[PDB]
C-alpha cells in the first residue's frame, strides 16, 4: 500500500532567521520549528507513574 | 529505471487561500444613528430635585 | 494568458538510467538508431575504436 | 503603491515564480509538449519477405 500527501505549515508562518521571503516552503519542519502562529505548544510536568 | 526524477512538475496547484481579519467589533459595543448634517446634535433632558 | 509561461520536452532515451551524463537519445533525427542494442549488442560487450 | 515587479529573468526564478515587487507568481503556464518525431521505416519488399 502506498499513501502519499504534502502536510504542510500554514501561512504566516517565515522561518526564522529568514523572516522576509516569499518563497517559503512550510514542509521542512526542521526550519519550522516552532516559527507557527496558529498553534501553542504547552507541556506538563506531572510525577511519575510507577509500574 | 525511470523514477519521478525524470518527468518536472509543471504549475503546482493552488489549494488554499488565507486571507487575515480581525473580529471586528463596533456594531455591537456603540450605539449608531446616521446624521444628516456635519453637525450631530444630541439632547441631554435631566430630571431634577429642588436642590438642582 | 499567464506571464511567464512554460513548455515540456520528452527526450526519450535508452539505458539503465535515463538521466546520467552522456546517455544517448533514441529517435535522434541526426543519429541513427542504435541497431545492436536490441540485438547482439545485449549479448556481449563490444569495444569502442579509438587512437591506436 | 504596490508596483507589479518582475521576474529576474532568472529560469532559477521564473519557474519557482519568485518575483520582485508584489503578489509572487502561483507558476508558469502550460504551453505544451514537443515530443521528438518518430523515424519513417524503409518498406521490406526490397528483399524477400517470406512468413516462417
Amino acid at each position: 500500500l502506498l499513501v502519499r500527501y504534502a502536510l504542510s505549515a500554514n501561512p504566516y508562518t517565515v522561518a526564522k532567521d529568514e523572516k522576509e521571503a516569499r518563497i517559503i516552503d512550510g514542509g521542512d519542519m526542521d526550519k519550522m520549528a516552532g516559527r507557527s502562529d496558529l498553534s501553542v505548544l504547552l507541556g506538563v510536568k506531572l510525577p511519575k507513574i510507577i509500574i | 529505471s525511470t523514477t519521478t526524477n525524470s518527468n518536472s512538475i509543471g504549475r503546482p496547484n493552488l489549494v488554499a487561500l488565507t486571507r487575515a481579519t480581525t473580529k471586528l467589533i463596533y456594531s455591537d459595543i456603540v450605539a449608531t444613528q446616521r446624521t444628516n448634517q456635519p453637525v450631530a446634535a444630541f439632547y441631554g433632558i435631566k430630571y431634577l430635585n429642588p436642590d438642582n | 494568458n499567464s506571464p511567464t509561461g512554460q513548455v515540456f520536452a520528452l527526450r526519450a532515451v535508452y539505458g539503465k538510467d535515463p538521466v546520467a551524463a552522456g546517455a544517448k537519445e533514441a529517435f535522434h533525427p541526426m543519429y541513427g538508431p542504435d541497431a545492436m542494442f536490441s540485438g547482439q549488442g545485449a549479448a556481449k560487450k563490444f569495444p569502442a575504436l579509438a587512437a591506436s | 503603491a504596490e508596483i507589479g515587479g518582475d521576474h529576474g529573468y532568472n529560469a532559477t526564478n521564473i519557474a519557482a515564480g519568485q518575483t520582485s515587487g508584489a503578489v509572487t507568481q502561483i507558476g508558469p503556464a502550460v504551453m505544451g509538449m514537443v515530443r521528438r518525431a518518430i523515424p519513417n521505416l524503409i518498406a521490406f519488399d526490397i528483399c524477400g519477405v517470406q512468413p516462417m
